[PDB]
């Protein structure tokens, strides 16, 4: 059973620092590329950043510079450094496997509640 | 660079792109990019003409993917065609959590992902069955059917007929059935003995079990934790068939008694607040319960103590001392240069800067053992002392005169014992050498260091028995067979040392066989075989015997190995598994042959299908068992069957 | 054990149609799915149609399809096999079987997935 657990999300001021977190199950994660999408309220949602299997890192043209993913096998786990927040980073969080084609996250069935933040 | 030409890119599987094409040999994994991301593995053919590409995660099936190989790009889709399906033959347990029945797909290399497949719009469904046809309730819930494949914890032995089909959403579907089997593949231990939880000291998520621990992770000696720590277990003793054995991990349960102060996750604990709560460990049916406290107070260095703690050692020698380096709670502690201040005498008995207690090295967190060099001539007593003063204990070093007044021929563990035998027993089951060297002593019988053996000779004066040879400053000796054998250490043909050494060897063998009586066939269609002459209870795999009996006590069975090259072969099952591999012992051979005066055309040396009477057999058949079969000599026992087979009158 | 008493088979001619019955009796007879197979007199066995324990899914003869057609009825325990334009190449003993395993789709045109068969009806075109 897929299970997704969100955390570090805060109410810091303008150009702070988060250290987001989230203890995955269920989800091949060591197999599956790991990412964290973001979605605005009245938004879409978007791939903020991923990393794959070997922990090669990709990001969003928005958020790149600022983000950084990691990942860890051992503890299946996914964290994001969130240096210099803006307010445009305003959203809900959450962490999820990464299909290749999929871009959105659109396609999965399962998601966390995920984690606020809010910058400001 | 090499011409690299991609004529067909296709997505074969999740995780792999097949491409064709020319001089695919010269590709690097760097070439390949699907959707930004570099491939992880690229394996092409050896004439070049495709390649099997490995991506860093799986794909989404019908989405468009764009595709690099060098200045080449294509666009493609994954479009997963499930065309055949493969029910693996697996063994379960009877009471076990995380049991699922696997299944692979295509040709694909590892198990289907059935939550994989729910996202690529495909459904599974599984549904058990008991070897006649009825409905087996084996799936979670005591159910006969399931969509995940998840087994029941709670399972009545036997064996099953499972069927997975896999059917694309609006599509068709593809089925295939498969025999699992459930045994009990259960720890059957009697006792649970030493019990070893580990600190996960570096916070990595990884705490090695039956080996040496990595990075700053510690055996710890206490049942006390400090609120935040997290711990796993390196490794748990069991009593298995009166043999005391490291337990698989898979076979361990963990249950903390109050989760609010220790939580327990796949056997690796967290402790969640100050307090106390017991840990029941249980393997099989046997448990253990392990009561431990949660502190609030981090670990800190307070003692340091060293083996040996009075060194008696001549000026400028070097002699080993292991030092052990301890928190409050009696746990190892890594102690790095600034943790312990070595306060030296002012005897000078140790130079400057001679000795940095540092116990950090990984696999060995707490324990050290460095060369205490003698400086000057006296003694003195070495002060740890931490960062505020306080005394963490202390070394004692009398540094002595140096000559050589006599060279003593050594056993390496009784080193600097003047006066101990050289003489030793080498017992080959613990282990297969044994080594010595020269030591050097002062006039006043103090050791000194081993003696140079550049020019020295070493000889085995028995060959068969065991080898001698020269390595460094140590005499190695290599026991081959039991028996008692001298070594030698000489130079230009003057002895400089002698030992006798008593190689040892026991070994489990078959005292004597008790074969079943035997009868007259005198009918037809009666089947002959080992089973004839010796009583078996039968295995699925390799079939228990009964009747060898053996030199030595044990619990473990005796089997023979039914099929192959090596059937026949009698073997003490050390594991359990009735399959002859890993610290099995060869016991012996079971042969059959027919006498010199039979007519029996339909003989087959096979032990299983020996014989099956047809009209006018008349012959006998000669089953051995032998210590080895390619020894004639080796025979323990045998037992004929005399085959007479009735038609008279006969006109 | 289940036993299947099939009958509806006679002496049509070429380009008519016939329907046979199979009736059983023992068990639940919705739980596992029904095969018509025959053998004509000198040749091996082969399978003709088969019907899934739950119906909605029916499979067909490569040399049989379109002209034949399967259906079920658990209500009455029938297995039945609606033959149009039956011509005389396909004369054979019209053998029926019910399948062992409990809701198993796979190999339906396989022998070894049926363990209770029945005598036969004679069909001659
Ligand atoms: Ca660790
Ligand atoms: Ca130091
Ligand atoms: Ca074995």
């Amino acid at each position: 059973q897929v299970q997704l657990v969100e955390s570090g999300g805060g109410l810091v001021q303008p150009g702070g620092s988060l250290r987001l977190s989230c203890a995955a199950s269920g989800i091949a994660f060591s197999r599956n590329a790991v990412g964290w999408y973001r979605q605005a309220p009245g938004k879409q949602r978007e791939l903020v950043a991923r990393s794959n299997t070997v922990g090669a890192t990709n990001y969003a043209d928005s958020v790149k510079g600022r983000f950084t993913i990691s990942r860890d096998n051992d503890k299946s786990t996914v964290y994001l450094q969130m240096n210099s927040l803006k307010p445009e980073d305003t959203a809900v969080y959450y962490c999820n496997i990464y299909l290749y084609g999929d871009r959105t996250g659109s396609t999965l069935n399962s998601w966390g509640q995920g984690t606020q933040v809010t910058v400001s | 660079g090499q011409m690299a030409y991609v004529t067909d890119v296709k997505v074969s599987e999740p995780t792999k792109l097949t491409l064709t094409g020319t001089g695919l040999d010269k590709l690097s994994a760097d070439d390949v990019t699907l959707e930004g991301d570099k491939a992880v593995a690229i394996e092409a053919s050896t004439d070049g003409t495709s390649a099997v590409v490995t991506l860093g995660g799986k794909v989404a099936p019908n989405k468009d993917l764009t595709v690099k190989v060098k200045n080449q790009s294509f666009v493609t889709k994954f479009v997963y065609e499930v065309k055949k399906l493969a029910v693996e033959k697996l063994t379960f347990d009877d009471d076990r959590a995380g049991q699922a029945i696997a299944f692979k797909l295509n040709d694909e290399k590892g198990n289907a992902d059935v939550e994989y497949l729910n996202l690529a719009n495909h459904d599974v469904k599984f549904v058990a069955n008991n070897l006649d046809g009825s409905p087996a309730n084996i799936f979670e819930g005591g159910e006969a059917t399931s969509t995940t494949g998840k087994l029941a914890v709670g399972i009545k032995q036997g064996d099953y007929k499972v069927e997975v089909q896999v059917t694309k959403r609006g599509g068709l579907t593809v089925s295939n059935t498969g025999i699992i089997t459930v045994k009990n593949l259960d720890t059957p231990a009697s006792a649970i003995k030493n019990v070893v939880f580990a600190l996960d000291a570096d916070n990595d998520g990884v705490v090695n079990y039956g080996s040496k621990l990595s990075g700053k992770d510690f055996a710890l000696n206490s049942q006390n934790l400090v609120v935040g720590e997290k711990a796993s277990l390196n490794k748990l003793v069991a009593t298995i068939a009166g043999e005391d054995k490291v337990v698989d991990p898979g076979s361990i349960s963990i249950k903390s008694s109050n989760h609010g102060i220790i939580s327990v996750v796949n056997n690796y604990i967290t402790a969640e607040a100050a307090g106390e709560a017991t840990l029941t460990i249980k393997v099989g049916d046997v448990t253990k319960d392990v009561k431990f406290k949660v502190t609030t107070d981090s670990r800190k260095l307070v003692s340091v103590k060293a083996n040996p703690d009075k060194l008696q050692v001549v000026q400028n020698k070097t002699l080993p001392v292991t030092f052990v380096t301890t928190d409050q709670y009696g746990d190892p502690f890594g102690a790095n240069t600034a943790a312990i201040k070595e306060v030296l005498p002012k005897t000078g008995v140790v130079a400057e800067g001679g000795l940095d207690v540092v116990t950090t090295d990984s696999g060995s967190i707490g324990t050290k053992t460095i060369g205490v060099t003698g400086n000057d001539v006296g003694e003195g007593t070495v002060h740890f002392q931490n960062g505020n003063g306080a005394t963490l204990g202390s070394l004692y070093v009398n540094v002595t005169e140096g000559n050589v007044a006599f060279k003593n021929f050594e056993l390496v563990s009784k080193v600097g014992q003047y006066g101990q035998s050289p003489d030793t027993k080498l017992d080959l089951n613990v282990s297969t050498t044994v080594e010595y060297q020269l030591s050097k002593y002062t006039s006043d019988r103090v050791y000194s260091d081993p003696e140079n053996l550049e020019g020295y000779e070493v000889e085995s004066k028995n060959l068969a028995v065991a080898d001698a040879k020269i390595v460094g400053n140590k005499v190695v000796v290599t026991g081959k067979t039991p028996g008692k054998v001298d070594i030698h250490l000489t130079k230009n043909g003057a002895t400089a040392g002698k030992a006798t050494v008593e190689i040892v060897q026991e070994t489990i063998a078959i005292k004597s066989v008790n074969f079943k009586p035997v009868q007259t066939e005198n009918f037809v269609e009666k089947k002959i075989n080992i089973g004839t002459v010796l009583e078996l209870e039968k295995s699925n795999l390799d079939d228990i015997v009964k009747g060898i009996n053996l030199t030595k006590e044990t619990q473990h069975k005796v089997r023979v190995v039914k099929s192959g090259a090596e059937q026949g072969k009698l073997y003490l099952d050390r594991n359990g598994d009735a399959v002859f591999n890993a610290g099995d012992v060869k016991l012996g051979d079971v042969t059959v042959s027919q006498t010199s005066d039979s007519a029996l055309p339909n003989f087959k040396a096979d032990l299983y299908d020996t014989l099956t009477t047809k009209y006018l057999d008349k012959g006998t058949l000669v089953f051995k068992v032998l210590k080895d079969k390619d020894v004639i000599t080796s025979e323990i026992g045998s037992q004929a069957v005399h085959v007479n087979v009735l038609n008279n009158p006969n006109l | 054990q289940v036993q299947l008493v099939e009958s509806g088979g006679g002496l049509v001619q070429a380009g008519g149609s016939l329907r046979l019955s199979c009736v059983a009796s023992g068990g639940t007879f919705s739980n596992y799915g029904m095969g018509w197979f025959r053998q004509a007199p000198g040749k091996e066995r082969e399978f003709v149609a088969a019907v899934r324990w739950s119906g909605d899914s029916t499979y067909y003869s490569d040399s049989v399809k379109g002209r034949f057609t399967i259906s079920r009825d658990n209500a009455k325990n029938t297995v039945y096999l609606q033959m149009n334009g039956l011509k005389p190449e396909d004369t054979a003993v019209y053998y029926c079987a019910r399948r062992l395993n409990w809701r198993f789709i796979s190999n339906w045109d396989k022998e070894s997935e049926y363990a209770y068969w029945g005598q036969g009806t004679q069909v001659t075109v």
